[PDB]
RNA sequence: GGCGAUACCAGCGAAACACGCCCUUGGCAGCGUC
């Protein structure tokens, strides 16, 4: 029933700006506080800012006073944040959450979206190279074999791996992004698989990145 | 600002086991205090409002309370499903404020990992690069020593590593370690391992290729 | 323990502020004083 939508975000360079939406569904934004919370990659929790029911009063972080503003629009159900003067320590995932009714929940944000992700930063887009992983045992091994594809040099995140078009997922192991000293990430997709499968069947790793348009698709065969 | 300094930072706790995390305000919040829990790649959900109160749906198991300044969150028993990053917040002033977060993983016994080494593909050596990466596959616990040794040299400071999230049924990890080199470095070394140090193991696993051989 | 003057928390309206209603009672806590 109640859903509420981030949209907006993207890659911007420092000093930019960007207007991020979060539209509700299933209930009406007038009479709820509505607010902003971000999380950078692997990094806490940080409250942004909020809007009040009725008076419309607005609320900022210190560590955003001045170049964000939050509003709303009751008439299309929507609320919205401004963010300009962008830094790179902004990046982070954009979260729009609902402020419960008060006598049922106090003042806990009940309802969170899924977030939306924004990237601050001077580097430019740039697809990824992939690079098969090849069995590490013979099919006639009898064991098991471990295979996969390196994703390496692109930016910004992030990339989606996908085996065989979604159809292989057990034990599926697809690694966190590291930045090399370029600036640049890079991880690796592997899986492990019967070694008596190889040959009989076919292995291939669906790499999309969406930033910079770019989708990939490697078999993996014994080398 | 209201300070919320939450603790402790992590913690590996067993399943059956009585979990308290602890969030101090640095000056007075009433009982305006929020938790929630957040599984990772998820959006957080509330768990405990102004203090106290359970939230409509969470499970008994959860609890909080207030003394003073201090608030505690309490797990009576942890469940599998209990993994989380949990985080309180203040409701009392604007701005609001959330806790730095308690990183909750399952603790179980120790496995040693299944290693793996592959050398780098041919269409990647044409570019004129070499990544050679090793994994180390479903492990407990996370620590653990990967080095790398071109024709018997120690290496150092031209690789880097990943560690999976604790995998949601077998509580283990996953690592990879990866090894650049350019395609000249590459091709004047024949033997490419890495060796892997880990609680599980008597003694280090090494896995090897000789290059083109 | 008594007395005195206070300082803050609070009911409801889809509601932290603003706006409307209700209320003159409760509640911790310090201070002053015997
Ligand atoms: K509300
Ligand atoms: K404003």
């Amino acid at each position: 029933e109640v859903q509420l939508v981030e949209s907006g975000g993207g890659l911007v360079q420092p000093g930019g700006s960007l207007r991020l939406s979060c539209a509700a569904s299933g209930f009406y934004i007038s009479y709820s506080s509505i607010h902003w919370v971000r999380q950078a990659p692997g990094k806490g929790l940080e409250w942004v800012a909020s809007i009040s029911p009725y008076s419309g009063s607005t609320y900022y972080a210190d560590s955003v006073k001045g170049r964000f503003t939050i509003s709303a629009d009751t008439s299309k159900n929507t609320a919205y944040l401004q963010m300009n003067s962008l830094r790179a320590e902004d990046t982070a995932v954009y979260y729009c959450a609902r402020q419960g009714y008060r006598r049922r929940s106090g003042r806990g944000f009940d309802y969170w979206g899924q977030g939306t992700l924004v990237t601050v930063s001077s580097a430019s887009t740039k697809g990824p190279s992939v690079f098969p992983l090849a069995p590490s045992s013979k099919s006639t091994s009898g064991g098991t074999a471990a295979l996969g594809c390196l994703v390496k040099d692109y930016f910004p995140e992030p990339v989606t791996v996908s085996w065989n078009s979604g159809a292989l997922t057990s034990g599926v192991h697809t690694f966190p992004a590291v930045l090399q000293s370029s600036g640049l990430y890079s991880l690796s997709s592997v899986v492990t698989v019967p070694s008596s499968s190889l040959g009989t069947q076919t292995y291939i790793c669906n790499v999309n990145h969406k930033p910079s348009n770019t989708k990939v698709d490697k078999k993996v065969e014994p080398k | 600002d209201i300070q919320m300094t939450q603790s402790p930072s992590s913690l590996s706790a067993s399943v059956g086991d009585r979990v308290t995390i602890t969030c101090r305000a640095s000056q007075s919040v009433s009982s305006a205090v929020a938790w929630y829990q957040q599984k990772p790649g998820k959006a957080p959900k509330l768990l405990i409002y102004s203090a106290s109160s359970l939230y409509s749906g969470v499970p008994s198991r959860f609890s909080g309370s207030r003394s003073g300044t201090d608030f505690t969150l309490t797990i009576s028993s942890l469940q599998p499903e209990d993994f989380a990053t949990y985080y309180c917040q203040q409701s009392y002033s604007f701005p609001n404020t959330f806790g730095q977060g308690t990183k909750v993983e399952i603790k179980r016994t120790v496995a040693a990992p299944s290693v793996f080494i592959f050398p780098p593909s041919d269409e990647q050596l044409k570019s004129g690069t070499a990544s050679v990466v090793c994994l180390l596959n479903n492990f407990y616990p996370r620590e653990a020593k990967v080095q790398w040794k071109v024709d018997n040299a120690l290496q150092s400071g031209n690789s880097q590593e990943s560690v999976t999230e604790q995998d949601s049924k077998d509580s283990t990890y996953s690592l990879s370690s990866t090894l650049t080199l350019s395609k000249a470095d590459y091709e004047k070394h024949k033997v490419y391992a890495c060796e892997v140090t880990h609680q599980g193991l008597s003694s280090p696993v090494t896995k090897s290729f000789n290059r083109g051989e």
